[PDB]
């Protein structure tokens, strides 16, 4: 019956790839075709920063738009402040492999993790003056690859297990799963409404969950490589992608479906992160040759150039009022364009 | 005092 | 005021973060590959 | 062995299988709707003015 | 309690030395391959006994063939280029008892030639440090494990010196 089930599999797919097929009768740049181009824009460094001894391999900027959080391989945690150079806090790490970090929407809380599969929350908030591991939550398989705050009490993990979680803070027990992945997970973001989120692995797949029901309830396809990045579109209805085919694609949950291919014929190194400017008018991109690149949303040309760094770039993030853009590269510095 | 066993 | 609290703050953290620094770099980093029950457990003991 | 999955996989399809779609004119619409009514308001965008800006030294 | 990398540490003459086990990881070696570029020394280890064991239980692998295709995935890396590697050939006294009884011609096509242990270690020895192309940059250093004294340790530390000797040398550019 195993063949038979797979036969009705690929039925099953024929159907999806006609009904998508049909509703696609015009293409996003036939809309775009008569809209004036935003033209070069150039960006300014303001504010640098300086303080790292290793690679540098995440950031997340405050809900403030002043403090923004940087993790290296070195055991650091450094709190910053972009308005003024002049660091908060710095946190000892037990294990010195850290992969990402988050801030939390409160303010009161920050985030790691890493090769040593725990992910560990940090008292940023003053509990007598010093700083502890307020909780370990222990569970996953392999390294954890990305993690985002929804609320001071819930947490949203993915891992390298090819499995994303969604765990308890007060308990430490992990209360959904959420299966299906046949890769390892690479990326992980929140829609605003925080009641869906999406994720990418190193399969060329993304899949758009439910932190209620637990369950998967659409697939996207296009890419032929692993993807690194993903945002949401500001209005929430949309989402771009990153991968290693030197290539950003942009899909819309709607119409399940795919807009664009921003690429060109003088890039070829892979993607690391990904961003969207506010009214998402400016596409940000993170490439391995040193360079940061501006896109176009509506029409898909280069707007600006960023150069800076001479290593490469691994993150980057806007301020909640798009006010300011802040990359990271693997020296030990961060920057400030606007 | 380190070397490769001789090949 | 408030930008000298801020500056002794800073000053304070960075002192510490170069000791730590200097003092890590004293120190060689291995890495142990191996399949398993290739006696790894023997190096180690 | 791998039954129950041949069987879930099925199953995930056949959910995914039954969606609304609206056609790409109108999301593509929507979506230049949006980009032109919040264009005023975005700091890159349009050059920043020197006293507002919070990084000016 | 907890899995992933473990940390081992010593002090042997006045230098102090850490050691990463990613045997636990059971992932993509890809992905966090990277984070360990920057290290001194790759320290390998194989088993001789492994060549009349059919270890992998898959008739198509055996268990000295992969081991020679890790080593080799590992040896060319484009992060480790300029990283030495201590190889350790470990359980030299179960092969020399089953050299005789089955010869070393059971992994290879090739004979190994008179069937006892110094040939035998030879050919399997030019067989693994055959594997390596950069030989410009990195070399191989390989000690039979000694159970009873303190050989092991010591051939470690004279390797990571001589490393930390030519790594000198080298950025002066005299080498």
């Amino acid at each position: 019956e195993l063949d038979q089930l797979r036969q009705e599999a690929e039925q099953l797919k024929n159907q999806i790839r006609d009904a998508r097929k049909a509703c696609a009768d015009a293409t996003l740049s036939q809309i775009t075709n008569n809209i004036d181009p935003v033209g070069r824009i150039q960006m300014r460094t303001r504010r640098t920063l300086r303080g790292h001894l290793a690679k540098i391999y995440a950031m997340h900027w405050g809900t403030d738009s002043r403090l923004l959080v940087s993790a290296s391989q070195d055991g650091k945690l450094i709190i910053w402040d972009s308005y003024t150079t002049n660091k908060v806090h710095a946190i000892p790490l037990r294990s010195s492999w850290v992969m990402t970090c988050a801030y939390a929407p409160s303010g009161n809380y920050v985030a790691c993790g890493g090769l040593d599969n725990i992910c560990s929350i940090y008292n940023l908030k003053t509990r007598e003056g010093n700083v502890r591991v307020s909780r370990e939550l222990a569970g996953h398989t392999g390294y954890l690859s990305c993690c985002r705050f929804l609320d001071d009490n819930q947490i949203v993990t993915s891992s390298g297990d090819t499995t994303c979680a969604l765990w308890d803070i007060e308990t430490g027990q992990q209360t959904t799963t959420f299966t299906g992945h046949t890769g390892d997970v690479m990326s992980l973001s929140l829609a605003p409404d925080t009641r869906l989120f999406v994720s990418g692995a190193c399969d060329a797949s993304a899949k758009l969950w439910d932190v209620r029901e637990g369950m998967c309830r659409q697939t996207f396809t296009g890419h032929e490589s692993d993807i690194n990045a993903i945002c949401f579109f500001p209005n929430g209805n949309a989402f771009a992608t990153g991968s290693d085919d030197a290539t950003c694609r942009l899909f819309d949950l709607r119409a399940d479906q795919e807009l664009m291919t921003y690429s060109h014929d003088n890039i070829i190194c892979g993607i690391t992160s990904v961003s969207f400017s506010k009214s998402g008018r400016l596409l940000l991109a993170g490439y391995d040759d040193f360079n940061c690149n501006v896109w176009d949303a509506l029409k898909a040309d280069r707007a600006g150039v960023l150069a800076g760094h001479d290593n490469r770039v691994s993150c980057l993030g806007v301020t909640d009022d798009g006010m300011a853009v802040a990359t990271g590269s693997w020296d030990s510095f961060l920057k400030i364009w606007n | 005092f380190k070397v490769a066993a001789r090949a | 005021a408030e930008d000298k609290a801020a500056v002794e703050r800073s000053k304070m953290i960075d002192r510490n973060l170069r000791e730590d620094g200097e003092k890590a770099a004293k120190e060689v980093k291995l890495l142990l590959l191996g399949a398993g029950e290739s006696g790894k457990n023997t190096i180690v003991k | 062995a791998s039954i129950a999955q041949a069987r879930k996989l099925v199953e995930q399809l056949k959910m995914e299988a039954n969606i609304d779609r609206i056609k790409v004119s109108k999301a593509a619409a929507d979506l230049m709707a949006y980009c032109e009514a919040h264009a005023k308001e975005d700091p890159l965008l349009t050059p920043v003015p020197a006293s507002e800006n919070p990084f000016r030294e | 309690k907890t899995t992933g990398i473990v940390e081992t540490h010593f002090t042997f003459k006045d230098l102090y030395f850490k050691m990463f086990d990613v045997g636990a990881q059971r992932s993509e070696r890809k992905k966090w391959i990277h984070c360990f570029e920057g290290v001194t020394a790759i320290i390998f280890c194989v088993a001789l006994s492994d060549y009349d064991l059919v270890l992998a239980e898959d008739e198509e692998m055996n268990r000295m063939h992969a081991s020679m295709k890790l080593f080799d995935s590992i040896c060319n890396n484009k992060w480790f280029t300029e990283t030495s590697i201590i190889l350790f050939l470990n359980k030299k006294d179960l092969f020399e008892e089953k050299i005789k009884r089955s010869p070393l011609t059971i992994c290879y096509p090739e004979y190994t030639g008179s069937n006892t242990y110094e040939e035998a270690a030879a050919y399997i020895q030019c067989q693994f440090e055959d594997l390596n192309r950069r030989k410009d940059t990195k070399e191989i250093y390989t000690h039979f494990t000694c159970s009873t004294d303190t050989k092991n340790v010591q051939f470690v530390f004279d390797a990571v010196t001589d490393v930390i000797i030519k790594n000198n040398l080298k950025e002066c550019g005299l080498y």
